[PDB]
RNA sequence: GUCCUUUUGUGCGGCCUCG
């Protein structure tokens, strides 16, 4: 879910534009791509978007 | 150890070029910056010194006769989308069309499956975003006349009350900068609002 | 260099005489040498001396 | 002289300087004065004595160095012209497919802003290159079609709707400088899809 | 420690904005230049007391540029740090030479060196912490630290705290 | 470290190596540094030299 | 290399139960780790009964090697291969060599034992305060969840069930 | 970028040690000192404030900017987000976060009750306002961790600090 | 969250580590008719940005390790004059390159790189062991590692009357002489690449 | 493929011009 520093910094330009609206994503499929992940992480601690 | 490793095309068009072939292929646009302009060809340089080029059916719409020397000058900078890359002599063809300069935004194959993506939320904030771009702005209206007052219609009704029939007051229309309602006092409580539309507006504040 | 022209000098430096000049146009080319940079990092032909 | 008697505390006493040796309080901000970690300022945190340990302003590291080496200066003011290559908001090709601006400079070490946003600190050694693009190269343009060069101001319509003054030009990305945005002294990265010209 | 304080800002405002709402338009912008700055002689302004009721006065047309200066006088709320003082604090992020932490919009920073030796850091542990044997302090656990030494920027301030001493640490 | 050390004990033993065992008869190293850093340094022979 | 590892590590040298606990997780850590990989391996050399018993004995000796006698993973690369693979032959006398680990799986090894001697500590550190907790009789859930710990979220859970059920004790000892 | 009211203060050749910051010596300098001056220049006292005083303060100044910002028609998200401007946004939601979770006292009269006991008994006429606005939002317990924390305090020994810390806790909320 | 974030560290760690592998696992180019492994004989040439003002810089080290003559081309490198030049230099008695090397800053060293090996072919410059014969072989070279080389102030002081291309020949003759050392010579900078 | 450009002395002395 986005924050609303999220809501507007995420542009197509920037790299968490691929997981903006992400949902259903199983736990077992992280470890094939770990960029994703690790991504989402970074976004989060940026204060824009929050991991449920 | 393995053998010594011999760039491939890629490798030597990134070395030189430091443009992935990932970042700079089919469909994308960029930037050019134009050099020559011809009857039937037109020369243009892109930002990393690849050398592009353009035909005569890619750089006029289809509704458009003029000449293309008339359209373009030299030195000029315009968009363009690439329709092909030749990594191995560094050359690339272009095209200044509508359909392909503009239309072409998504250009990330995001999984926007509808199990795997929030399309509804993307929607409603993308809605939200246009009605966000839709703002405008906007300011009252400054008119210097002996007999305009700065009221609203009940305000003018209310003014007019105290004068006797016959006395003339102007008040700002509701239509826009470039309508003028003038209010007369026909009879005792009772009064008549008439738009006047306003041609050849020097200002939106001038007459 | 000047802002004005120098096509009007001749091979020796010096303009001829029957030639039309105007303001600031040089009618007399002299250079002095000076001790160069650090161009020989490569500079085929257009080192300044 | 300092003590707890009043009337000697109202008296000055001239003393030569080869019977002194510095007191330094712990938290106080001190500049070196010379040494491996010249011009470095912080504030004490750890005084063993003759050893002296500090907090750095621009490593932001605890740094050992003798009391001899320390003066007392409230306020670092280092100037870092006539050092490294690199000019303050130089655009500076980081590696072979990363490249960033130049956001502070240190004497052994910068701050540079990648086109993406991500903050690094380098030494000056490991930069690959600095970029000295042409002026026609440095030329983009906006959403509507407009030219934008450098020094011209544009402000956003997408996003938070910033505005600034054009400082380069890489790509599709530009570097703008901003008054109100404190948080990397101006310098923030936007697309040139996302801005209108003024 | 949060005081309040009679503040003065100049404000100069272009010709073009001459109109009946010069006095809102400057209140938004003195509301916009002073809300959330941090000047380090004041410390934090965080509110302005009475916003919309603050006396602007006539304001002087510099000579040569056309421009009104006007001079608004204010009260605002202030906060600032001071040397030597203890505060509580919220542990923001766990790192091998210290923890920092947040006294609201100010960051402190406190280094292992003044860092008691018991309070070993854990890197393993899941958030990483500095533990010991019956206390363990980590991400989101209040702390409260002592204000040692203060650090002053352009726009900027930077605290440096202390747990060694007692009735410090975990709370 | 220990490759100082070592460069530092050549040095000072002659910046010439013979054989393999000496860095054990020599003391330059210990047993277990020695077991594993054995057959990862090699000394160029060369038959016209030694005949023997 | 070894010296720059154990350097944070308070104790390095286990108790044989303690060795044998630790060799046991670093199998059952690389069995968790490695699934996809004993799953073909089971699959594509179906013939060979019993593999995954020998890779658990390759893996203990790998442990072994970089525990006790301090080996490196370049050495147990070159120089203790054979302890890395296994082979047979086949019903038609072929010799067939297959590869139960590599250099990345014995780097894995080195990090695995790296990071148990944290949960040797923090189950040290739990049975010590269980000791002076001094119960009358053992509590079945804490030996239960305590013999089937394995990580120390487990061992944080059971900290605070201790904590908790027996808060009198802990103050005694001493919110 | 703001300026005090206070002026002046040109070059002299003197120096005093009560220039440094420091809380413990109660050497707040120039700007904090205990005597300040308006826009009128009559005398004025230095305002210290607790916690409590602050978020009645902040809280009372944003829903009345609210209230007037909307025309004249208590979530404190939506209250931040009534200000201007990305870093002031961010620095009261940090504000508004750090006296939330440390809030000594949430309601008005308790406040105003704890203020009256800070200002009106006769040993606090005696303390300086910056050891009732510490002592007022640490929340000690103790008279020995009192002097402790605020070193001020030790030379003041005429104060019944220890009822006064029990009255505190009394009117704190558990 | 944390143990999914453990994992994935993991995973990119041994993939990080897998790709420094593959940079890192190459051998030195071996010379056609000899033993894998031997150190080949190096000519590396250069203008640097390709600009007009800009000379053609070359750097000649042999199987030893030892740098020799380096040259400056006076004339325009698309001319027949620095075409008779290279051919004099390549053709010398004291210089016999196993392989010739170009690298540059932008799509100019094309036209070098074309020019070199259009040269090599017409005039049949071999190999000179000084039979079977063989072409000197042109490549373009990764300068990975020749960028920091040049700025260093190791270069700097083991070769202090040589300009920063100079340097950056060198590097890139020593890049094809021995890659895994190059990659050591960077000690912290070789953090900094793009991995 | 080629096109591409930037700035000025000082200190005295003398003779003049308009009041």
């Amino acid at each position: 879910e986005l924050t609303e520093r999220g809501k507007l910094q995420i542009e197509p330009e920037s790299p968490y534009f691929d997981f903006k609206y992400a949902k259903n994503r199983p736990i077992s499929a992280l470890t094939a791509t770990p960029d994703l992940y690790l991504r989402m992480i970074q976004a989060e601690n940026d204060g824009l978007v929050n991991i449920k | 150890r393995r053998d010594f490793h011999i760039l491939n095309e890629a490798e030597i068009f990134q070395l030189l070029t430091r443009e992935t072939v990932d970042s700079f292929r089919k469909g994308m646009v960029i930037p050019v910056y134009v050099r020559k302009v011809e009857s039937s060809y037109m020369s243009v340089s892109t930002q990393s010194l690849i050398a592009g080029n353009i035909q005569r059916q890619d750089i006029l719409e289809p509704n458009d006769r003029r000449d293309p020397r008339e359209v373009y000058s030299v030195g000029q900078t315009v968009r363009a989308c690439i329709l092909d890359v030749d990594y191995y002599n560094f050359k690339c063809q272009l095209s200044l069309l509508r359909q392909f300069t503009e239309n072409q935004v998504a250009g990330l194959n995001v999984n926007r499956n509808p199990k795997f993506w929030d399309i509804e939320s993307e929607n409603r904030d993308r809605q939200e975003e246009i009605d966000k771009q839709r703002e405008e702005s906007r300011e009252s209206r400054v008119i210097k006349h002996p007999f305009f007052h700065n009221m609203k219609s009940k305000e003018a009704e209310d003014y007019l009350a105290a004068r006797p029939v016959g006395d003339v007051v102007i008040r700002p229309s509701s239509k826009g900068s470039n309508h003028i309602t003038i209010s007369w006092k026909v009879a005792p409580q009772l009064y008549q609002h008439i738009d006047v539309l306003e041609e050849n507006k020097d200002d939106a504040n001038a007459i | 260099l000047k802002h004005g022209t120098y096509e009007k000098l001749d091979e020796d430096g010096l303009i001829a005489p029957g030639v039309r000049v105007s303001g600031d146009d040089i009618i007399i080319g002299k250079t002095t040498p000076i001790p160069p940079d650090t161009e020989e990092l490569g500079q085929r032909t257009k080192y300044h001396t | 002289l300092h003590s707890d008697d009043d009337t000697i505390n109202s008296e000055t006493v001239e003393i030569p300087t080869s019977d002194l040796r510095k007191i330094f309080n712990v938290g106080d901000h001190v500049r070196v004065i010379h040494g491996k970690h010249t011009d470095d300022t912080g504030l004490i945190v750890e005084v063993n004595g003759d050893k002296v340990e500090f907090i750095s302003n621009q490593t932001k590291r605890t740094v050992i160095v003798f009391s001899n080496y320390l003066i007392k200066s409230t306020d670092s003011t280092v100037s870092i012209n006539e050092s490294g290559r690199f000019e303050l908001h130089d655009l500076v090709q980081v590696n072979s497919d990363l490249v960033g601006i130049v956001i502070r400079a240190q004497k052994d070490s910068f701050d540079v802003l990648c086109s993406d946003g991500k903050l690094l600190s380098l030494p000056p050694v490991s930069i690959y290159s600095k970029l000295n693009l042409n002026p026609n190269q440095q030329i983009a343009i906006d959403s509507n079609g407009v030219e934008v060069k450098v020094g011209d101001t544009v402000r956003e319509f997408t996003g938070e709707r910033r505005q600034g003054t054009i400082l380069h030009v890489y790509r599709n990305f530009l570097f703008l400088r901003s008054r109100e945005i404190v948080e990397n002294q101006g310098v923030f990265v936007t697309s040139s899809n996302r801005v209108k010209t003024i | 420690m949060f005081f309040l304080k009679d503040l003065s800002l100049i404000l100069t405002l272009h010709p073009s904005y001459f109109g009946p709402q010069m006095n809102q338009y400057l209140r938004e912008k003195l509301l916009t230049d002073v809300e959330g700055t941090c000047t380090g002689q004041f410390g934090y302004i965080v509110t302005v007391l009475d916003g919309m009721n603050i006396d602007v006065g006539k304001g002087r047309i510099i000579p040569g540029s056309g421009s009104a200066e006007f001079e608004v006088k204010y009260r605002a709320v202030v906060w600032k740090p001071f040397k030597g003082e203890v505060v509580d604090a919220i542990v923001s992020n766990v790192s091998p030479i210290g923890f920092f932490a947040d006294v609201g919009p100010l960051n402190v920073f406190v280094s292992t060196r003044l860092i008691p030796d018991n309070l070993v850091y854990n890197p393993s542990n899941s958030p990483p912490a500095y533990m010991s044997n019956d206390e363990l302090i980590t991400k989101g656990s209040k702390v409260r630290l002592k204000v040692v030494g203060t650090r002053t920027d352009v726009n900027e301030i930077y605290a440096i705290g202390s747990i060694k001493e007692d009735f410090l640490g975990a709370i | 470290r220990k490759a100082a050390g070592l460069i530092q004990s050549i040095q000072r033993i002659g910046s010439n190596l013979v054989n393999r065992a000496h860095l054990i008869t020599e003391q330059l190293t210990s047993k277990t540094v020695f077991l594993n850093m054995a057959s990862f340094v090699y000394i160029v022979f060369d038959p016209d030299v030694e005949r023997n | 290399r070894f010296q720059a590892y154990r350097k944070s590590i308070k104790n390095y040298k286990l108790s044989d139960v303690d060795y044998s606990n630790e060799r046991d997780w670093i199998v059952e850590q690389l069995k968790l780790e490695k699934r996809d990989f004993l799953q073909h391996l089971t699959q594509a050399h179906s013939s060979v009964a019993h593999l995954e018993e020998k890779f658990e004995a390759s893996v203990k000796k790998i442990v072994d090697f970089i525990a006790i006698e301090s080996f490196e993973v370049p050495f147990i690369w070159n120089h203790r291969r054979d302890y890395a693979l296994h082979t047979y032959n086949d019903d038609s006398n072929n010799t067939i060599i297959v590869k139960l680990l590599n250099e990345d799986d014995l780097w894995r090894i080195v990090q695995l034992d790296l990071d148990y001697h944290s949960i040797h500590d923090k189950k040290a550190a739990l049975s010590s305060i269980y000791k002076q907790l001094d119960l009358d009789v053992v509590d079945p859930t804490y030996e239960e969840f305590f013999g089937s710990a394995r990580t120390l979220s487990e061992l944080q859970d059971i900290d605070d069930y201790l904590t908790f059920n027996y808060s009198s004790q802990v103050k005694n000892l001493t919110s | 970028v703001s300026t005090s009211t206070v002026g002046a203060r040109r070059r002299r050749a003197k120096q005093q040690v009560d220039d440094e910051e420091n809380a413990t010596l109660l050497r707040l300098g120039p700007e904090f000192a205990l005597k300040q001056y308006d826009h009128d220049g009559n005398e004025h006292d230095l305002i210290a404030l607790s916690l409590s005083e602050s978020r009645l303060l902040i809280r009372e100044a944003l829903k009345a900017r609210s209230r007037a910002r909307n025309g004249g028609v208590i979530d404190d998200d939506e209250l931040a987000k009534v200000t201007s401007g990305a870093v002031a946004n961010g620095v009261v939601k940090k504000t508004l976060d750090y006296l939330n979770t440390f809030a000594r006292f949430k309601d008005e009269e308790t406040c105003t009750a704890v203020d009256q006991l800070l200002h009106n008994s006769s040993d606090c006429s005696v303390l300086h306002p910056f050891e009732i606005a510490q002592l007022s939002s640490l929340g000690c317990e103790d008279v020995d961790e009192a002097i402790t924390l605020i070193p001020s305090l030790a030379a003041k020994k005429e104060v019944n600090l220890q009822r006064i810390l029990d009255e505190l806790n009394r009117l704190e909320d558990p | 969250k944390e143990s999914i974030r453990r994992d994935c560290e993991r995973v990119l760690y041994f993939q990080v580590k897998n790709s420094f592998t593959k940079k890192i696992d190459q051998a030195p180019y071996q010379p056609p008719t000899y033993a894998k492994g031997t150190i080949p004989r190096v000519l590396t040439l250069s203008f640097g940005e390709g600009n007009r003002g800009d000379a053609v810089l070359g750097v000649f080290m042999d199987d030893s390790g030892d740098v020799k003559s380096q040259i400056k081309f006076d004339e325009d490198f698309q001319s027949r004059d620095f075409s008779d030049s290279l051919t004099r230099y390549i053709k010398s008695n004291n210089i016999n390159p196993d392989i010739i090397g170009i690298s540059g800053f932008n799509i100019h060293t094309k036209k070098l790189f074309d020019k070199v090996n259009e040269l090599v072919n017409e005039e049949r410059l071999t190999i000179e062991y000084d039979s079977d014969k063989h072409l000197i072989r042109v490549i373009y070279v990764n300068d990975e590692t020749a960028r920091l080389y040049q700025h260093s102030s190791k270069s700097s002081a083991e070769y202090p009357n040589r300009p920063q291309l100079a340097k950056y020949c060198i590097g890139l003759a020593k890049y094809i002489q021995s890659p895994l050392l190059e990659y050591l010579a960077l000690d912290e900078s070789m953090y900094s690449l793009h991995i």
